[PDB]
RNA sequence: AGGGCUACACACGUGCUACAAUGGCGCAUACAAAGAGAAGCGACCUCGCGAGAGCAAGCGGACCUCAUAAAGUGCGUCGUAGUCCGGAUUGGAGUCUGCAACUCGACUCCAUGAAGUCGGAAUCGCUAGUAAUCGUGGAUCAGAAUGCCACGGUGAAUACGU
């Protein structure tokens, strides 16, 4: 990894002194990054899933894993195990290297892009966002774009608080408004 | 990782606008040239009224 | 509209009005039928109650109505919906 | 091939292409291609890189895309907010600029709705 | 004095503009008729992207002004796309008339770029310099035509028959 550099050099001595810890392990790290594309249009053509799954594979750089409904539900047509979406989950070096890719081509991409919510920490220092399209990352090919598909990223860490989460994402100059 | 199951993810070149370079690790098999980078975009860098409206038509 | 060298437009008693009114540092609701006439940045603060056609309808002037005829915060016409 | 956020047409005249941009006309896609030195019948596919920055900087004077569609939002909610004429027109989708609406004013009405 | 006749779930009549390539746009360049003008028509020159502004001739007119006709023709481009078609709607900035353009003017500039891909049942005009298409002028009128009245340009098809 490249980023895991700078954390390891710059952003746990910075978090160490702005929060008064004890142990290095006490501060907050990135621990998983987690992709998915809600395709439930699936439901009408299979394909749908394929071409979603293959733009993942192509934004994240592994495989995705078939999820599945994990009940039949009345209000789309899906049944108990039909398969309507795909996940990634990133780890050390490949998350590193999607962390600096999204930070540094992928977000400049976004129209209007005017900075990120500091409110999207779930509460325990997870921070989520949406991608309405996937041509904001140069992973993706735009004359041959079959359809728009976005997707959902989070960003797991060992930070107990939003505030720690916060600290964290920001030592790393991550977009927020 | 498993074997032959993942997309080709070899390290890329990408030039920004500014002339910013970073030599990256994706998928796409070409290298990138992107408009713009996180360090020349308006939000990243910190560049993202009727009185004077009247007034600029109202010279008195 | 009314071309810039000539410059805004406005009634001479309203204009009076408004000035007494700033003068005496009144906030009694001036009466008026002048429509036609520009808010002027001296008038913020002030009530006007602009003519309708039948009733005058108080006008609180803020920073935002400056520039703007008085007559276009009076609608004249009263509408409901059809079938209503 | 991407300016102002969006992609323009690669197969089109500069002229053409340019007016993909929200906020870019004939008359703006014309002096942007002049004050960049670059011809208009010249298709965007068959520019240099470094011509394609230019013509970045020159939409950069302008205000476009994003930028004008908070602008022209911020004036319509401006208008709605204060109850003007104009601004109540604007609130219930009717003509704001004086016509007619005893006929015709479908495209502020939309559709014909059957009582 | 201010408002209304300009309202707006809706139904009809008469029109305008389109849906494009027999076209759109750009550059160049031909050929009319009729008419109006003194609180009027207003040139040239200067300024403005423009509507216009300033200065200011001439003309109560076969003399001066409105006032370069447009379609057309040549060259280029677009290449059948809701488009370089269409130009509604809306935001901003203006001009002019007029004591005064909010309700409720016309026009300009920048931006926006809706419906519409030739129209169900039904139904209208036209027999020749007609229809179709293209511009031009006038009355009313401070300002305010897609209406009305008038003028030329290009210029068809068809009529066995009752
Ligand atoms: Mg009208
Ligand atoms: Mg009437
Ligand atoms: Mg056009
Ligand atoms: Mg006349
Ligand atoms: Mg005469
Ligand atoms: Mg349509
Ligand atoms: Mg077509
Ligand atoms: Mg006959
Ligand atoms: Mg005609
Ligand atoms: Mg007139
Ligand atoms: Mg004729």
């Amino acid at each position: 990894a490249k980023l895991h550099d700078y954390y390891k050099d710059e952003v746990v001595k910075k978090l160490m002194t702005e929060f008064n810890y004890n142990s290095v392990m006490q501060v907050p790290r990135v621990e998983k990054i987690t992709l998915n594309m809600g395709v439930g249009e699936a439901i009408a053509d299979k394909k749908l899933l394929d071409n979603a799954a293959a733009d993942l594979a192509a934004i994240s750089g592994q495989k995705p894993l078939i999820t599945k409904a994990r009940k039949s539900v009345a209000g789309f047509k899906i049944r108990q195990g039909y398969p309507i979406g795909c996940k990634v989950t990133l780890r050390g070096e490949r998350m590193w290297e999607f962390f600096e890719r999204l930070i540094t081509i992928a977000v400049p991409r976004i129209r209007d892009f005017r900075g990120l919510s500091a409110k999207s920490f779930d509460g325990r220092g997870n921070y989520s966002m949406g991608v309405r399209e996937q041509i904001i990352f140069p992973e993706i090919d735009y004359d041959k774009v079959d359809r728009v598909r976005g997707l959902d990223i989070t960003i797991t860490t060992t930070a107990k608080s939003d505030e720690e989460g916060r600290a964290l994402l920001a030592a790393f100059d991550f977009p927020f408004r | 990782m498993k074997k032959d199951i993942h997309p080709k993810y070899e390290e890329i070149t990408a030039s920004c606008s500014c002339g910013n370079v970073m030599k990256i690790r994706s998928t796409v098999g070409h290298d990138l040239n992107l408009d713009v980078c996180s360090k020349c975009h308006p939000f990243f860098t910190g560049k993202q009224g009727r009185v004077d409206r009247f007034n600029k038509r109202f010279n008195i | 509209p009314r071309s810039l060298k000539k410059g805004p437009f406005i009634d001479l008693h309203l204009l009076k009005k408004v000035e007494k009114a700033v003068e005496s540092g009144d906030k009694k609701p001036l009466r008026t039928w002048s429509r036609r006439s520009t808010i002027f940045p001296n008038m913020i603060g002030l009530t006007i109650a602009v003519h309708n056609g039948r009733q005058h309808v108080p006008v609180f002037v803020t920073d935002e109505m400056v520039g703007h005829k008085l007559g276009e915060f009076a609608p004249t016409r009263t509408y409901r919906g059809h079938a209503a | 091939a991407r300016i102002a956020g969006i992609n323009i047409p690669d197969h089109k005249h500069a002229v053409i292409a340019l007016t993909s941009i929200y906020g870019v006309g004939k008359t703006r896609s014309k002096a942007i291609l002049a004050a960049a030195g670059i011809a208009e019948d010249v298709k965007i596919s068959e520019l240099s890189e470094g011509q394609i920055d230019t013509l970045r900087d020159e939409v950069a004077k302008f205000v476009v895309e994003g930028d004008l569609r908070r602008e022209i939002s911020m004036s319509i909610k401006r208008l709605m907010d204060l109850g003007c004429y104009r601004g109540l027109r604007h609130r219930r989708g009717l003509p704001v600029r004086g016509q007619r609406t005893k006929t015709n004013a479908r495209t502020r009405k939309g559709p014909r709705k059957p009582i």
